[PDB]
């Protein structure tokens, strides 16, 4: 007979990782915050592997536990955007007779949404193959195009756009909302680099997390594009 | 259990390259010396020797089949040791449900140590109670203090030892006689002949008992790159 | 080791013995702010330095609330007893909890070096805009601050959620009033946040939001759904600990266990639509400060029946046993006082009888019997339930009949005298005022003092 | 082992040294100082003096001291 | 689950007793103060010891 | 009688304050050297090395305490066969007095009684609701009151005269119409 | 709600005419501060705390049979102070049905 | 936060918003009242002072200044 749970009793990458963050209040220089994000990406994946090791422990609750975290992240991702959200609709009353120039509803909107689209078909299609147990390499290339595409788009719009942040609320709600679901793209990012074909199936967290984050963003556009663009 | 996560590979067989290289010693180490491997390959080498050697098959008791293939045949001492186990194992992630104790029949609390954290819940019905917690020492016939359930702790130890699977074979089962190499030839030319090897951990195992390189395509065999 | 620990008991520990440290600044303050409101005058803080005084009181309610109660009876309690009550090995999330106490820690030495090394000004602790603004680095900081707090109050809501998955026993009431409260983080912090760095933006990023033409109601609306589950997600623990404490002690089962959840639960609900009675004197729309006022006087109901509920504990239980113990006083003294504060919440909670309180003293007395008298009072009384198991001596509170009596007469002292002031009237965050109100403001001082030396005679 | 069964057995046995007893309480009195050190640093930068003297803010008479 | 953390395990003997070198055991830092002053009395009060149990709690002056 | 005076001689009152000598008369930093005791220091107290500098949970002094058939020692209990029957005789902790002090005699009696339950279904179910709908009442004796002030602040009225209150840091600015 | 067990009169008819209530004393005894002996080492200071455990206490009844101490909430149930491990053996709450099988009988 | 005890008068002066209380004085007098709303440094220091005077005698007053 065993435990039913192998207990961690020392870490020290908590220490580590707090110490990481004061770097970024306690500095007098902004190439040290480069420097210093990463480190951060360094230790948040060392405690990444502290997870892939835990797979040792042929525990069945694993799996569920670190599942409904990811749900609870979601829902917090979601809140977030929620009080931009509310912070653009308060202040409606204010918005489409003032001298500024709103965007157009036919070109962002519509490249945009197909684009995104692509993006949720191609990880669609990985979810597709890890349920039959195969791989098709192209598809991670696919991501990078499109992954390409959407950051070559949103630079030139930015550039380009004739009103800034400090000419109205309206402006500035554009502005953050949009930066928002961009870094929240880049967060993608992030995350997908790394998806490769484990033996282990689906028993790997990795897999069903991808999945829902891309959707996430992707529906979380749909929304902006709503309220924003249509 | 719906505890436990999923079969590996190696629950279900194990490669022959963890086979012992010292056949001739592996075959004569007494059961209760022998490790999980040795256990293993002792069990598969001569249980698949007298199962590859249909002819004799029909004449064999099943006492002796049974030894052969490293079935323990079951009694009451065994089986009881054997059911508590089991039954220590489903509830590490299970519900503790059952009739209620009484002095005859008092709640069985198996565990391993002289001590285990129980709950009375009381009769069914409304007469469940809330839940008393108390530590169910070993030696005491406990009685909860307001349904009057009897409890008892019953501790899976045998001569310094808690009770497992591997000591409930030990303790219980007797070696017959010794295996004979004779028999892991005749079974290995009878399955394995003109390059064809039908018994393939007959092959290793003879080529093993040989030292290791004398049969054809065994060196290729073992010669590894990593 | 000492930082490198995961056991959830020895992190439990931290949490105490932190609060603890931090709480002596808190008190500390609290005594600056009542030996200036003595008199009529500058008493210890001088008029060029009224900075101070605003910065003083802006610190003590930040760091009393979220650095001191709130991690100690959502930190310290649960993580100690919550894995035992569940009767599961340890905590779900090892290595996350060791890194929120250490994440607390890092935050605390943020605002008090920002004390040593910025400029001291004050915008109040509900940090309103353009005043929150407008001001130096002193608030950037302490916004740093409480966006670090609010990564360690989310990863440790995530870690009591993952509780569910694991227990091996029955969610008693303490375990349900910690989930709910946990419940209230998830969905209230993310709104922090975003007005959190809208603050931010403000500052930092040249953002308008809070300038002519932008809303500055809009950040009172975002801070306070959150400000007002805050409020709950600090008593709900102190509910959970009055009814585990209630039970063992009086050897009494809980009564109406599932009514007890079920108000916990519909505390929460409520809680979460009720924000808007603290913004009853912006000029808010008739209909919304009707609903508002409506929905939260209903919160009286399921608060109600967990009072009484309170009562029949302690009702009928065996003379024999010694009711002097230190623990079960203070719980007992919990049901005094908190309708005390409560049925002053439904006071104020007339959005007419609040014209005439809001921003007066009234309000202060009002969250202190709750908060500086009841929650810490649940905070002790869980602490002192648990001695044994913690372990811990060195000092004379198991049985102190002083103690707890000295206590419970001047706290009522320093604030009860509030509860005048509020009508007549004397507002919030001032430092000098008229001649007229030194008589009570000088009782409550002379109280706050007396406070101060009770806590030396534990020890 | 027997010495590793209780956490924080040295305390538990009451055989520690009283010296992390001693830093536990310096913590705290030196939490308690981030409060009063600036008041007098602040004061005596805006007044020149590290406290006031009681109302003297206001009008006093002429034998007020 | 064969080699994994044992569920239980019995406590290894204590160390060696040391005495000193006349025979006298070795004593070791002990925080129970024996208080000097003339106060002697015992205060006893009947506390909860579970459900259906209590115990006879003294307090001595010393 | 006096309880303390029965185990006065078990505590004898100390010598050092805070039970140490200055460490230059004994130095109990340095760990013991008496066989059996490396991993405690002079005083008793577990040493630096065995508890953090050399930690086994680090991967110092890697010992697997199970062995070959995944067994580790256990203590059987005390049996005792009678009567045709093998019986298990329980460990019975010792007197209080040893581990306390206080000599186990003269104490007050507290007899067995089963948990002080409230009864009669029926009016227990009565005063639940009361405990709910009380309150409830309450409050919606409240409500009425609460909707009528509310409605008088804000009713429309035949102001003749405006004033306009401006306020600013750290004054208030007055705006009034100024008579014809 | 729960009123205690039920009783039948039967069950409530004496064996004897001289049948009282049995008293028992269930005051565990007069205890304080856990004392520990100069001459003990951590080691053996720890065997005198495990040995001080009320939680290990019963009362021993006419028959043989004793009731333990018992608690609402499994907090009461660790040793005092509480070490490193608590509940290796998972605690078992024991809940009671009337349903059976076969299996488990013998004729 | 303009506020005026006596006139039962508390209402915010927030920037973006102009607020409309009505009221209605029903005796002479000065009615005393203060910020009550944390607005920087001298909070404390921006009395709210209203004299309320017969009709006839408003009149030669706004006539005059
Ligand atoms: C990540 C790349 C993203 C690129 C996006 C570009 C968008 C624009 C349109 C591109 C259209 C092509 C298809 C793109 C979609 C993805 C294709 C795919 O999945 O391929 C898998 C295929 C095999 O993947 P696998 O994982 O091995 O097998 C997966 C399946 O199991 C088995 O797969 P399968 O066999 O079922 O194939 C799926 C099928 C599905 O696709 C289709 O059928 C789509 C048809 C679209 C028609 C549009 C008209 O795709 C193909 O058949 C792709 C054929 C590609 C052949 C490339 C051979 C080398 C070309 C080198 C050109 C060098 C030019 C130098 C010029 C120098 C001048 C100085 O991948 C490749 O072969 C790699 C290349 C992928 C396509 C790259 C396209 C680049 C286009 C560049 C144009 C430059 C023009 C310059 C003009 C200059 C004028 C002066
Ligand atoms: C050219 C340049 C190019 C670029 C270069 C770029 C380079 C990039 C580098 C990036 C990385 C840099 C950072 C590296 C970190 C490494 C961490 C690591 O792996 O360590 C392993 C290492 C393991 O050590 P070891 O080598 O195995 O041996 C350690 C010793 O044997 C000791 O053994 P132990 O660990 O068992 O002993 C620890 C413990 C031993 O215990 C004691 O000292 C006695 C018992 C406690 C006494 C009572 C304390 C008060 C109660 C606290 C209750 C809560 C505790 C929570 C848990 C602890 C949190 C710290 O005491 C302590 O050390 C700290 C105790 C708690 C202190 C705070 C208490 C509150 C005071 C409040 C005062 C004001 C109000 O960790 C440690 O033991 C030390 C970690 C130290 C981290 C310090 C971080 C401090 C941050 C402060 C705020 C910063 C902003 C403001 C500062 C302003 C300054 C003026
Ligand atoms: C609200 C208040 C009232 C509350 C009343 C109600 C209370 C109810 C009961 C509550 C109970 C809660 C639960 C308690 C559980 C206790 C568990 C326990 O004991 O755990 C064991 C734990 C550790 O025991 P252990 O297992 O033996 O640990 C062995 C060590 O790990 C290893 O041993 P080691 O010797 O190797 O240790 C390493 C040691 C090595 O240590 C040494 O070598 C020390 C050498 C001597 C240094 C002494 C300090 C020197 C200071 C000099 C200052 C100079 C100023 C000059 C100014 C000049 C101006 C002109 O330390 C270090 O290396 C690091 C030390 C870091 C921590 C200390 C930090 C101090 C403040 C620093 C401030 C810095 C500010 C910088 C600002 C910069 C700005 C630019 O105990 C403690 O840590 C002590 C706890 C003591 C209190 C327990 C609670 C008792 C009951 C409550 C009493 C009332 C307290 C009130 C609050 C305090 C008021 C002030
Ligand atoms: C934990 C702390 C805590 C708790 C529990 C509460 C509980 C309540 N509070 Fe809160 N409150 C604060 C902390 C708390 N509050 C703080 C800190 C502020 C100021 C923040 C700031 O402005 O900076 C504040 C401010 C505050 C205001 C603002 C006043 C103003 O700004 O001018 C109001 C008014 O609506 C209010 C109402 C209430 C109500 C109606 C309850 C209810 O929960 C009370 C319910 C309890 C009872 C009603 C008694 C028990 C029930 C019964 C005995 C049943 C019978 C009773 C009835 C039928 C009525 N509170
Ligand atoms: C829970 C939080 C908390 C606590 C405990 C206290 C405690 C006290 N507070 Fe509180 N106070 C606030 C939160 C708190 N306060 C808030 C949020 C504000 C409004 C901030 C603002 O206006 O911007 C405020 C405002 C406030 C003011 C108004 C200043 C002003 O704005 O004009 C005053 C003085 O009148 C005051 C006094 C006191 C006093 C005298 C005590 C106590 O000292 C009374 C005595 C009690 C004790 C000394 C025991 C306390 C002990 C602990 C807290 C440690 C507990 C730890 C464990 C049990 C492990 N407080
Ligand atoms: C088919 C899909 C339909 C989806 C419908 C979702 C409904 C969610 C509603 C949640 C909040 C409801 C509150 C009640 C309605 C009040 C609306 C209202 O009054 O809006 C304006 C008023 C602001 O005006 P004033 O403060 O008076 O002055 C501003 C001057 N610049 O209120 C607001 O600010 C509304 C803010 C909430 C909007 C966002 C709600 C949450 C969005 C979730 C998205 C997922
Ligand atoms: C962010 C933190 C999320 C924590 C909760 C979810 C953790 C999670 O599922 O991570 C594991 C999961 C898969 O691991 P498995 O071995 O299948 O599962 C672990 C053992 N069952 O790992 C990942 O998601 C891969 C992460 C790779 C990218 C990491 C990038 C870090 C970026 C940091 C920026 C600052
Ligand atoms: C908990 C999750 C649910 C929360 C739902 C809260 C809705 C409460 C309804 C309150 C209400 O009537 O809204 C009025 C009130 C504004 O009133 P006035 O400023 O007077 O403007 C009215 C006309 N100018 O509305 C708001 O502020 C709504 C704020 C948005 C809440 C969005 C919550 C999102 C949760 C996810
Ligand atoms: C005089 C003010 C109060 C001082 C005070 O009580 O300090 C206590 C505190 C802890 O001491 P003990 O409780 O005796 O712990 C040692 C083991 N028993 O003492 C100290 O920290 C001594 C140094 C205090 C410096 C204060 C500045
Ligand atoms: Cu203006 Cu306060
Ligand atoms: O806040 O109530
Ligand atoms: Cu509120
Ligand atoms: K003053
Ligand atoms: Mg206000
Ligand atoms: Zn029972």
């Amino acid at each position: 007979f065993e435990l039913n749970i192998n207990i961690i009793n020392y870490n020290y990458l908590g220490i580590i990782i707090t110490v990481i963050i004061s770097i970024y209040i306690y500095n007098n220089s902004n190439i040290i915050s480069v420097y210093n994000s990463n480190l951060l990406l360094i230790n948040i994946n060392i405690w990444m592997k502290y997870n892939i090791l835990d797979m040792l422990n042929l525990n069945v609750l694993d799996y569920k536990i670190l599942l409904w975290i990811v749900v609870i992240i979601i829902s917090n991702e979601i809140l977030l955007f929620v009080s931009f959200y509310w912070i653009y609709y308060h202040n409606y009353i204010n918005y489409y007779h003032v001298n500024i120039l709103i965007l157009n509803s036919y070109n962002i909107v519509y490249n945009n949404i197909i684009l995104l689209t692509l993006l949720s078909t191609i990880v669609n299609i990985k979810f597709y193959n890890y349920i039959l147990s195969y791989y098709k390499y192209i598809l991670s290339y696919l991501i990078y195009y499109n992954n390409y595409m959407f950051n070559n788009k949103i630079i030139l719009e930015y550039k380009n756009n004739s009103n800034y942040t400090n000419d109205s609320v309206y402006m500035t709600s554009y502005f953050y909302i949009i930066l928002l679901h961009y870094i929240h793209i880049y967060d993608s990012i992030i995350l997908i680099v790394v998806y490769n074909y484990v033996n282990y199936k689906n028993i790997n967290n990795y897999y069903i997390n991808i999945n829902i984050y891309y959707h996430l963003i992707e529906v979380l556009y749909i929304v902006i594009s709503i309220l924003l663009y249509l | 259990y719906r505890h436990w996560h999923r079969m590996s590979e190696d629950d279900w067989a194990l490669p022959l390259d963890s086979m012992p290289e010292d056949v001739k010693t592996l075959m004569a180490t007494p059961q209760t010396e022998r490790g999980f491997v040795e256990d293993y390959w002792y069990n598969r080498i001569r249980g698949e020797a007298t199962l590859l050697d249909p002819e004799a098959l029909p004449s064999k008791s099943y006492i002796a089949l049974a030894r052969d293939m490293g079935l323990q045949i079951v009694d009451e001492p065994s089986s009881h040791m054997m059911g508590l186990i089991e039954l220590y194992e489903y509830l590490r992630g299970a519900s503790f449900v059952g009739p209620f104790g009484t002095i005859e029949n008092p709640v069985l609390v198996p565990a391993v140590g002289q001590e285990r954290v129980v709950a009375c819940t009381g009769g069914v019905g409304d007469e469940e109670h809330f839940t008393l917690w108390f530590r169910c020492r070993e030696g005491f016939m406990y009685r909860c203090g307001e349904c009057d359930q009897i409890f008892m702790l019953v501790r899976l130890y045998y001569e310094d030892r808690y009770w497992t699977q591997t000591l409930v074979r030990d303790t219980f089962m007797s070696d017959g006689d010794m295996f004979d190499l004779k028999t892991l030839e005749r079974v290995h030319k009878m399955w394995n002949k003109d390059e064809m090897v039908r018994w393939e951990v007959g092959y290793w195992a003879q080529d093993y008992v040989l030292g290791k390189g004398v049969l054809p395509g065994m060196v290729e065999e073992h010669t590894r790159v990593n | 080791f000492y930082i490198l620990v995961n056991n959830n008991k020895r992190i439990g520990i931290y949490y105490i013995k932190l609060s603890i440290i931090i709480g002596i600044l808190g008190i500390v303050l609290s005594y600056i702010i009542r030996v200036e409101l003595y008199n009529s005058g500058n008493r210890i803080i001088k008029y060029d330095n009224v900075n101070y005084y605003n910065m003083v009181i802006t610190l003590h309610g930040l760091l009393m609330i979220f650095y001191i109660i709130m991690p100690g009876l959502y930190g310290g309690i649960p993580l100690y007893i919550l894995p035992i009550l569940s009767v599961i090995t340890d905590i779900v999330l090892p290595r996350i909890n060791n890194i929120s106490i250490i994440i607390v820690l890092i935050s605390y030495i943020v605002v008090i070096n920002s004390i040593v090394i910025e400029y001291n000004i004050g915008t109040g602790w509900t940090l309103y805009p353009p005043l929150s603004i407008i001001g130096t680095v002193i608030v950037n900081m302490i916004l740093y601050g409480l966006i670090i707090i609010g990564i360690s109050s989310i990863i440790s809501a995530i870690n009591f959620m993952n509780i569910l998955i694991v227990i091996d026993g029955i969610i008693y009431v303490y375990i349900w009033s910690i989930i709910i409260t946990s419940v209230l983080l998830i969905i209230s912090l993310p709104i922090l946040n975003g007005i959190l760095l809208m603050i931010l933006s403000d500052i930092y990023f040249n953002s308008i939001y809070f300038i002519l033409n932008g809303d500055v109601v809009l950040y009172q609306h975002l801070f306070w759904y959150f400000g007002h589950p805050e409020v709950y997600i600090l008593i709900l623990p102190a509910f959970g600990i009055i009814s585990i404490i209630l039970s063992v002690l009086n050897n009494k089962i809980i009564f109406g266990m599932k009514s007890m959840i079920l108000a916990i639960i519909m505390i929460s609900i409520l809680g979460s639509i009720v924000w808007a009675h603290h913004i009853y004197t912006v000029g808010l729309e008739l209909d919304t400060k009707i609903y508002f006022n409506n929905l939260t006087l209903i919160i009286s109901i399921p608060t109600g029946n967990k009072i009484y509920n309170w009562i029949i504990l302690y009702i009928g239980s065996y003379n024999i046993l010694y009711n002097g113990y230190q623990s079960l006083i203070f719980s007992i003294m919990f049901i005094i006082i908190f309708i005390i504060g409560g049925i002053t919440g439904i006071i104020i909670s007339i959005d007419i009888i609040d014209i005439g309180l809001h921003d007066t003293y009234y309000i202060v007395s009002h969250f202190h019997y709750i908060l500086s008298i009841g929650a810490v009072i649940s905070l002790l009384a869980g602490i002192l339930l648990l001695k044994d198991i913690i372990g811990y001596y060195n000092v004379i509170i198991k049985i102190n009949k002083y103690f707890g009596l000295l206590l419970f007469i001047n706290i009522n002292i320093i604030f009860t005298p509030q509860f005048i002031i509020g009508f007549n009237v004397m507002p919030r965050r001032i430092l000098e005022y008229s001649d007229n109100i030194i008589v009570w403001n000088l009782i409550s001082s002379i109280g706050s003092i007396s406070t101060i030396l009770i806590l030396l005679s534990i020890f | 082992n027997l010495e590793d069964h209780f956490d924080l057995a040295e305390y538990m046995m009451k055989m520690h040294n009283p010296m992390s007893e001693y830093l536990y309480w310096i913590a705290g009195f030196v939490s308690g100082l981030h409060g009063i050190l600036p008041l007098l640093h602040s004061n005596y930068y805006f007044s020149g003096m590290f406290l006031p003297r009681d109302n003297d803010n206001t009008q006093l008479c002429d034998d007020s001291w | 689950r064969i080699g994994g953390p044992p569920v239980f395990m019995q406590f290894p003997p204590p160390p060696p007793k040391e005495y000193l070198a006349d025979g006298t055991p070795k004593t070791y830092p002990l925080h129970q103060p024996v208080f000097d002053h003339g106060y002697t009395w015992e205060h006893w009060y009947m506390t909860n010891a579970g459900v259906f149990h209590t115990v006879y709690y003294g307090e001595f002056a010393k | 009688k006096s309880y303390y005076d029965d185990f006065k001689d078990r505590l004898k009152p100390g010598k050092y304050t805070q039970g140490r000598c200055p460490q230059s008369e004994g130095d109990y930093r340095q760990e013991s050297k008496t066989i059996g005791r490396e991993h405690l220091n002079d005083d008793g107290t577990r040493s630096k090395r065995y508890t953090v500098k050399e930690a086994d949970a680090l991967g110092y002094h890697y010992h697997p305490p199970i062995d070959k058939k995944g067994q580790v020692y256990v203590k059987g209990p005390n049996t005792v066969i009678e009567r045709g029957q093998t019986w298990i005789k329980g460990y019975e902790l010792p007197s209080m007095e040893y581990t306390y002090g206080p000599k186990q005699e003269d104490i007050p009696f507290y007899p067995r009684v089963k948990l002080n339950v409230w009864g009669n279904y029926n009016l227990v179910m009565k005063v639940e609701f009361l405990f709910f709908y009380l309150p409830t009442i309450i409050v919606f004796g409240i409500c009425i009151p609460v909707y009528t002030i509310n409605f008088a602040q804000e009713e429309v009225i035949y102001t003749t005269m405006t004033v306009k209150v401006t306020g600013r840091q750290w004054y208030w600015v007055y705006e009034v119409e100024s008579p014809t | 709600i729960y009123e205690g067990q039920t009783v039948q009169e039967s069950e409530l008819i004496p064996q004897e005419d001289d049948w009282v209530i049995e008293e028992t004393n269930f005051c565990l005894g007069r205890n304080c501060y856990v004392r520990f002996r100069e001459e003990d080492d951590l080691a053996r200071r720890a065997l005198h705390q495990m040995d001080s455990q009320l939680n290990k206490m019963h009362t021993r009844l006419r028959d043989g049979t004793v009731i333990p101490y018992m608690s609402f909430h499994p907090d009461e149930m660790v040793d005092r102070p509480a070490p490193i491990h608590t509940f290796s053996e998972k605690p078992l709450l024991k809940w009671t049905w009337d349903e059976t099988y076969e299996e488990a009988y013998d004729d | 936060s303009w506020s005026v005890p006596s006139l039962g008068i508390k209402c915010d002066a927030t920037p973006g918003r102009l607020v409309k209380i009505n009221t209605f004085i029903q005796r002479e007098g000065v009615f005393y009242g203060q910020c009550s709303e944390l607005c920087g440094t001298l909070h404390a220091f921006m009395p709210i002072v209203v004299e309320a005077v017969s009709p006839e005698a408003f009149a030669a007053h706004a006539k005059k200044w």
